[PDB]
């Protein structure tokens, strides 16, 4: 399966630098042209740069022509992309993409965040929250993430295996600080029967916890 | 450069019915020489990069169900979904990959219309872990309603409170077409404990009378 | 006047095709642009064959027309080629520019 | 306006030698280089080709070891080399190459003419082949190279006049006059061989 | 390999009639095209082949009417409507189909057809300067016979070389030498008479 993984994401102070990784697998990485394609928060798609399978045809967007440079390993099969003179519009989950005939651009990768702030990496305190002393056929349980920063944290119920009725909000921005909560809705036969657990990861702070729901007492 | 135009930016429909969506380009984008119209369409799905629909204007791509179909020449192309699911809900972007640089246009967001649904609403108390950290958030669920515009009220001892809530909404489920919003109270632990009651009140367009969930400590 | 618009359009297609394509698991030729034809990743001991160029301003009076290129058994490819098909309808008579042009492109 | 231009050679038995075939009027790096093999009044035999830009060569399964074929890509120019030359080599070798786009050999150059010998320019000796109509004629036997040009009394005897093509290590030709016998001898007939190679000419009038 | 065999090896003619030649290959050439890789060349006396027609029977650039290319599977014929003197020479045949390697006829030499005609032989001893320096060499000239299949024959096989003129301009002729204690030394020339022409020296 065609698999493209990006990785170096994270806070960049204004105006510094910050390289991005691509790892790819599942074909030839040495026959095919790359691509970097951003996307500001909750914004459209826009192309940055492209650069063939041997780098002799490199591409920039004009916004990004001499402070970004795309480049290649085709040996270890990884794309690059260095950013220098960063600004806050360049604030954008960053992808990278294959094509496929007959289009330009075909297999997306995950993405990863770039946030461009001057504010500090803050670890986040996760909290159970389990319900009153008052009580149906369905229990709603929740987890607290508050207080971290940048953006994201990738919050998950029981490993991943408890999935189906499951929300997490969107993180609010409070004095350069964010903060969100996840739901899940479990019917009463299971919890507190059997266990629920919340893990929440920042990946800026390398930050992994987690938080079982444990009845009040 | 292209300039890419899409329309409706916003749409909304039942489960199962047919939908159309615009998209032009300010040049023509048929290579007359094979003949063939370089728009490709996408999907992106919230939370998800996006996923390759159709290329060269018409030509679905593998695994593509039969309900997608794009169609047009020139300037003016068109995408049909025909018996929209609830896990269409997604943002629809068309892409020059005529010439460089390849553009996006601003996408066409589909939304999904169902019938009214009632919020579960679900409040929890601080946590122990949080008040013997030195804080005291108070977070109320509103679980599986629509429409999706809703107000919460919070009162503390029959007195209604604005400062210190932050209220955050989830996308559209993509299962039940429902939404989801979180309310959360910040105060000091100090403040917390010099009051008793707590109740988040929400006032949804399927009652006139609220719906009330307190606890007591 | 100038078709030489269509032939770098052409090869570049071509040269699009190939940083977007897969190339096959195996011994095969190498798809790639001889000037005159794009021509695909071709199996060994197989005579690779494509329509005629639309960059040829005769182009739609032989649409149908195929070119030929035996592709070697050992993934390279032959001399061996066959043009025919796409040549000039009337050959020398007028036409001369691009036919002197097009046997540049040689 | 494509060309092909390759020198005839001269070489000793058992060395090598190698054949020209200079290319021009087309990008040369375009076009595989042919050769073959011909001895006049015979079949065509092809050698092999080669592809000048990467030096790529197939040969026919009868001239390996006998056939290396070389491109030097800076003068365009193609060559082709036999080693341990034999007798079986006297023959001309042509280097040919398709029609652009096609299969078949549109372009020819004029060959070059392969003599294997191990001798220097050696003059011949000429002599009288003497006896209504009488046939008289010269023996131009031992010459070495090709070729001899051989008139009658300075061109004045030209019908009636048969030359044949010589033969090999050094060449032997004859030539034929028919003269009534009415003439003969009471008129002069003299064969006249020119061998330019050597700066040889020879008058031998024929006497009873 | 392919093999082209040719027939007639020599067709003879005369000028304006209509000529054709025919060749045959051991396999088919009808490639996977669908069409058919035969080619014919011309060599005319001590020049290279120039090509006449490809794919059977398509002509090549500045060729003329006359010459018009028939044949499918492993049969093929090259018609000369009207034979002028230009279109003499040894005719090839070439397949591209099966390559490597590429394989060609035999050949055939066009020529002239006139009226039969006898040889005229005659004999040479050795010249007194050959004996001067040590060598001898016999001479028979069958000359002027007509067609050129002949035979040698010498009564005294070892140490007999033959050398065939080509076809004379002026007559449409064929000449041929043949040359080489005894007495009476003799050539034997058999042409299509009944009994040898005996030319013989004592």
């Amino acid at each position: 399966d065609v698999q493209l993984v990006e990785s170096g994401g994270g806070l960049v102070q204004p105006g510094g630098s910050r390289k991005l990784s691509c790892a790819a697998s599942g074909f030839t990485f040495s026959s095919f042209g790359m691509h970097w394609v951003r996307q500001a928060p909750e914004k459209g798609l826009e192309w940055v740069a492209y650069i063939s399978s041997g780098s002799s045809t490199i591409y920039y967007a004009d916004t990004v022509k001499g402070r970004f440079t795309i480049s290649r390993d085709n040996p270890k099969n990884t794309l690059f992309l260095q950013m220098t003179s960063l600004r806050s519009e360049d604030t954008a989950m960053y992808y990278c993409a294959r094509g496929k005939y007959p289009t330009w651009i075909a297999y997306w990768g995950q993405g990863t965040l770039v946030t461009v702030s001057a504010a500090k990496t803050t670890p986040p305190s996760v909290y159970p929250l389990a319900p009153g002393s008052a009580a149906n056929s369905m229990v709603t349980l929740g987890c607290l993430v508050k207080g971290y920063f940048p953006e994201p944290v990738t919050v998950t119920w029981n490993s991943g295996s408890l999935s189906s009725g499951v929300h997490t909000f969107p993180a609010v921005l409070q004095s350069d600080l964010y903060t969100l909560s996840s739901s899940v809705t479990v019917p009463s036969s299971t919890w507190p029967s059997e266990t629920v657990t919340c893990n929440v990861a920042h990946p800026a702070s390398s930050t992994k916890v987690d938080k079982k729901i444990v009845p009040r007492d | 450069d292209i300039v890419m135009t899409q329309s409706p930016s916003s749409l909304t429909v039942t489960a199962g019915e047919k939908v159309t969506m615009s998209c032009k380009s300010s040049q023509s984008l048929l290579n007359s020489g094979n003949q063939k119209n370089y728009l490709t369409w996408y999907q992106q799905k919230p939370g998800q990069p996006p996923k390759l629909l159709i290329s060269w204007a018409s030509t679905r791509d593998s695994g593509v169900p039969d309900r997608f179909t794009g169609s047009g020449s020139g300037t003016d192309f068109t995408l049909t979904i025909s018996s929209v699911q609830a896990e269409d809900l997604a943002v629809y972007y068309c892409q020059n990959d005529y010439s460089y640089p390849l553009t996006f246009g601003a996408g066409t967001k589909l939304e999904l219309k169902r019938a009214d649904a009632a919020p579960t609403v679900s409040i929890f108390p601080p946590s122990s872990e949080q008040l013997t950290s030195g804080g005291a958030s108070v977070v109320c669920f509103l679980n599986n309603f629509y429409p999706k515009d809703i107000n919460v009220k919070w009162k503390i001892d029959g007195s209604e409170r604005q400062n210190g809530v932050l209220n955050s909404w989830t996308d559209q489920d993509s299962k039940d077409s429902t939404y989801s919003m979180s309310s959360t109270l910040t105060l000091t632990k100090d403040e917390y404990e010099r009051h008793n009651s707590y109740t988040c009140e929400a006032t949804h367009k399927t009652s006139t009378s609220p719906i009330v969930k307190s606890f007591n400590r | 006047g100038e078709l030489y618009q269509r032939w770098e359009h052409y090869g570049q297609e071509c040269q699009k095709m190939l940083e977007t394509t897969e190339p096959p698991s195996g011994l095969a030729c190498n798809g790639s642009f001889d000037m005159y034809a794009c021509w695909n990743y071709t199996a060994a001991n197989t005579t690779a064959r494509v329509s005629c160029p639309w960059y040829l301003p005769w182009f739609r009076q032989v649409s149908a027309g195929f070119v030929f290129r035996q592709c070697g058994s050992d993934g390279q490819w032959g001399s061996w080629r066959d043009h025919t098909q796409c040549e000039n309808p009337e050959k020398n008579g007028a036409f001369q520019d691009q036919t002197l042009i097009l046997e540049r492109l040689q």
